[PDB]
RNA sequence: GAGAGUUUGAUCCUGGCUCAGGAUGAACGCUAGCGAUAGGCUUAACACAUGCAAGUCGAGGGGCAGCAUAUGGCGACCGGCGCACGGGUGCGUAACGCGUAUGCAACUUGCCUUACAGAGGGGGAUAACCCGCGGACUAAAACCGCAUACACUUGUAUUAUUGCAUGAUAUUACAAGGAAAUAUAGCUGUAAGAUAGGCAUGCGUCCCAUUAGCUUGUUGGUGAGGUAACGGCUCACAAGGCGACGAUGGGUAGGGGAACUGAGAGGUUUAUCCCCCACACUGGUACUGAGACACGGACCAGACUCCUCGGGAGGCAGCAGUGAGGAAUAUUGGUCAAUGGGCGAGAGCCUGAACCAGCCAAG
RNA sequence: UACCGUAAGAAACAGCAUCGGCUAACUCUGCCAGCAGCCAUACGGAGGAUGCGAGCGUUAUCCGGAUUUAUUGGGUUUAAAGGGUGCGUAGGUUGUUCGGUAAGUCAGCGGUGAACCUGAGCGCUCAACGUUCAGCCUGCCGUUGAAACUGC
């Protein structure tokens, strides 16, 4: 544009939007598992991925992908929820962190426990 | 040994007023992004006692108390008409 | 605690009254007519008004504005 | 913290003995691990110049946060930046009582710095990272003048033949007439590569 | 009133304060109309840096110094009547002289033999 | 002042996205030795119990319950000074509120300093005490006259100088009017200084025009009243004023220096620190005072809460407990030894300011 | 500060197919995951090795590369992007020359603008930090000059 055009309207920045929205620019939450399912990947990946419905403090309903081997949550369990995104499962943006309120460490874990939050063996 | 109260030098504008005028006063100076050199006006309210002010008439002001309701300037005088 | 109320009420009381007394007298003042009796009268509230301001009740210039004005219409009339 | 692990594991992972000598270092020139002397896979420049970093710091006893802000304070400072980097790891005073030949080895030289038997001015200075400036007087403590380690460590250094740094053995003690140049410190680190590392 | 105190402007363990005027209801170490020097109590000489001609100054025109603050203008030597003379002129103190005192009180040096033959 | 990957069978472009780097008052998982020096409810101007946080003066007065034979001192009362600061919070506010630069010939200023004058006489109350909520007695540096101030205020006149229009200053006055405290350090008037406020200005100060007209004390004048002070600040002719250089309305936000970040331009935020502003359960009104949004004052109206049958209390945005909310943030700790503050002639008293200690992967 | 007698009381966390520094065995949908993607130099365990280190990882938020709002410093035939075409209001820009003015512009002088941040020291045994001094004031205001260019 001229710089009589720039004086008259000027340019315009947009800010960015979070990735992960419903933490509310909290690091994690707190919420209560609706129902505990089992989902299908997409087309190029073949599993059965673990997934829960959870109901935040904030009265946001979100999808958390549960990792590890094995878990023990259930409807109206209490667990907590980070930011992070699984690719192949579509309209899952959030994890349950393990070894946090009712949800507990991934049993037979030695290598990157503190990700699976299993405790040191003895 | 005063403090040398404000002086403005402008063009009258109105003096459709029991001994008021309005004065307006323009000036160039940069954009604060662009660089531009833009115009901007800025218009005054002054005492004229004597009514001796037309429209146009190219006036000096100075800075006085408050004399009314923004109403801070008194004509000093006038430079052409 | 009740020391500060016992205090501020015997002060309000005692400066509502010589206010009010000498508002009166600059009421009852600013309506004479002969020059003689405002002339008479006038030392009187002019000292009345100057006590206030000394006692502090009211502002010295209060008190100078109050007798600008009474010597200015005792002057006219 | 302080690495304290096997020595020989990285004299033998880098070639040179930058411990010292040692016996350890012949009949065996492999890194440590089942994968080594298994030819030489082709390592890439970025590792080379790690390599060179982990070199100087293990040769130095120093960390990778103390390593870092020494590299800034050699930028900060006039002349070269390797250069400036190398005579600052040399200032350390456990390095400079290495060099006094007070001790043994740079560790040793760290572990009586420590234990507080080494004197700066006349006043116990414990800090091994104490930077030595040129003009200071660094001895044996007097009340530890006669331990046998120093002792036997003295024995046999009569050279003393470091330009750089003037030993009295009548008042056990030595002083450093200047900074020296990198040509004249005998270390083999290529500065270079960790000055690109590090800007880069 | 205006005073002349000081602030504590130091860090735990280690106090060093700056010789301030500043009216009586600022805070400690909040606004001040002028800074006319600094007070170092850590060290033994009690190390002082003071403006003389403008506490002398703030002194004239009725600032009152707290009772630390008074002891500084003292030992500096503001506070005198030598200006307030009317009957006297050219009155030098040369108090300075008397007021160097150079402490140069040191310790003795002793030290422990090594007596490891062994 | 330098990065990388990713659309294709392969290529060159355009274009978004994702990872590398730095930082945090962070949180979470695993693990944990010390020292130093920082920081510690970021979520609601949420709710509770207990304690403390602002008192001091017996060199002001009557007195004397706690001691030596009123004197050591001191509960209460009258009186002086202080509590408007220190400390806490960010609701509100798009505004001369804030920043920067000025003006007041339109201003006020306790305590402090200096200079010039003066501290002469007198009167009446009512706290406490005493007798029953009501009555009686009494003192002061409490309150109030009279006398004297011509340094002050008001009015008039004269002279001289002068400015920026209203005007300002300085000699001459005559006239009227205005003060004080004593005890073993003080008091009153005036002027100057210092300090602290107030008012008014130039410039800068977020989005929405799917907000284009707004305004009737509103714009100016005359006069009066009022104020520390100018002024539609208020009250009894003319029709003007502001507006695409964005009025009006709506939404959002305390503002700066810092801090962080980047080669710079610039961008983000004002956690700790400093300055200014606003506020003290929500509104309204004032009183006292040098000074008031009155932060440990009052009255009224609301709502909420508590303890009691006539009613009475509280406000946790001062410091520590606790509860709740939350991913998440500590002791119902010590001392006035230092610095600062209030009062006191001083010694001194008080000080949840402050200085310290305790707790917390903790920068 | 000094003396007893003591290695005694004190190391974990995340990676290891490429980008990227690091390797082979045993298991096997369970999984992993920043991307290329992998169901094994990528999943789980074992042995080793590589970062860092009283910390190491994950999530959240902000900044830079990002020129992805481009005054400095981007574009519009076909990648997003020329109004269907004119006339015309406000606004923006204005051939050549002479003479004034001094608004923009230029220059000089003066005032104004804690802590933090930059060279030099000094004190914390070093360092963070504390403190002093030199170098920044590179904005605003006032007052004197200049007249090439823009404005009148
Ligand atoms: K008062
Ligand atoms: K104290
Ligand atoms: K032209
Ligand atoms: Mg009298
Ligand atoms: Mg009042
Ligand atoms: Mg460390
Ligand atoms: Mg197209
Ligand atoms: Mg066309």
């Amino acid at each position: 544009p001229t710089i009589q055009q720039l004086v008259r309207k000027g340019r315009e920045s947009f800010a960015d939007k979070s990735k992960s929205p419903a933490l509310n620019s909290c690091p994690q939450r707190r919420g209560v598992c609706v129902r505990v399912y089992t989902t299908t990947p997409k087309k190029p990946n073949s599993a059965m991925r673990k997934v829960a419905r959870v109901r935040l403090t904030n009265s946001k309903e979100v999808n958390a992908y549960i990792p590890g081997e094995g878990h023990n949550l259930q409807e109206h369990s209490i667990v907590l929820v980070r930011g992070g995104r699984v690719k192949d499962l579509p309209g899952v943006r959030y994890h349950i962190v393990r070894g946090t309120l009712d949800t507990a460490g991934v049993n037979g874990r030695t290598q990157r426990r503190s990700k699976y939050g299993a405790k040191r063996p003895k | 040994e005063r403090n040398l109260r404000k002086e403005r030098v402008g063009v009258v504008s109105s003096n459709k007023m029991d001994k008021t005028i309005t004065v307006a006063v323009k000036w160039k100076e940069k954009h604060p992004i662009y660089g531009k050199f833009v115009n901007k006006t800025k218009k005054y309210h002054a005492h004229d006692e004597k009514n001796e002010c037309g429209i146009g008439d190219t006036v000096r002001i100075m800075e006085t108390r408050p004399l009314s309701r923004t109403k801070r300037w008194r004509l000093t005088e006038i430079i052409e008409r | 605690s009740e020391k500060r109320i016992r205090q501020t009420n015997a002060r309000r009381l005692h400066n509502r009254y010589y206010a009010r007394t000498a508002r009166n007298a600059v009421k009852a003042f600013r309506a004479l007519t002969d020059r003689t009796e405002a002339e008479k009268k006038y030392p009187v509230l002019a000292s009345m008004l100057d006590r206030l301001a000394g006692k502090n009740i009211i502002h010295k210039n209060k008190a100078a504005n109050l007798k600008s004005k009474l010597a200015r219409r005792i002057n006219t009339l | 913290a302080r690495y304290t692990g096997p020595k020989s594991k990285i004299a033998r992972k880098f070639g040179d003995p930058i411990f010292g000598a040692d016996k350890v270092l012949s009949k065996k020139n492999y890194p440590p691990g089942q994968h080594g002397n298994n030819r030489r896979r082709k390592t890439s420049e970025y590792g080379l110049q790690l390599r060179e970093k982990q070199k100087a710091k293990y040769t130095y006893g120093v960390l990778e946060k103390q390593f870092r802000h020494l590299f800034h304070r050699a930028q900060r400072a006039k002349g070269v930046t390797g250069e400036l980097l190398i005579q600052f790891l040399e200032a350390r005073l456990d390095n400079v009582v290495f060099r006094l030949g007070i001790a043994p080895t740079r560790s040793a030289a760290r572990q009586l710095v420590s234990h507080r038997h080494i004197t700066v001015d006349g006043s116990v200075v414990n800090i091994p990272s104490y930077s030595v400036k040129p003009g200071q007087v660094i001895g044996v403590r007097e009340r530890s003048k006669s331990l046998e380690v120093i002792a036997d460590a003295l024995t046999g250094f009569n050279h003393s033949k470091y330009p750089w740094m003037e030993w009295d053995q009548s008042s056990l003690s030595g002083k450093l007439l200047h900074m020296p140049d990198r040509t004249d410190i005998p270390e083999n680190i290529k500065e270079q590569l960790i000055v690109e590392l590090y800007s880069k | 009133a205006t005073k002349i105190r000081l602030q504590r402007h130091g860090r735990k363990g280690y106090a060093f304060y700056k010789i301030v005027v500043a009216d009586s209801r600022a805070p400690r170490d909040g606004k001040f109309i002028e800074r006319i020097g600094s007070y170092n109590p850590n060290t033994n000489p009690a190390t002082i840096d003071l403006n003389f001609e403008r506490a002398l100054y703030w002194i004239g025109v009725g600032a009152q110094p707290t009772d630390t603050a008074r002891n500084i203008l003292s030992r500096e030597g503001v506070l005198m009547m030598k200006h307030l003379l009317g009957g006297v002129k050219k009155g030098a103190f040369d108090q300075a002289a008397a007021e160097n005192k150079f402490e140069a009180w040191l310790k003795g040096k002793k030290d422990a033999l090594n007596n490891m033959k062994a």
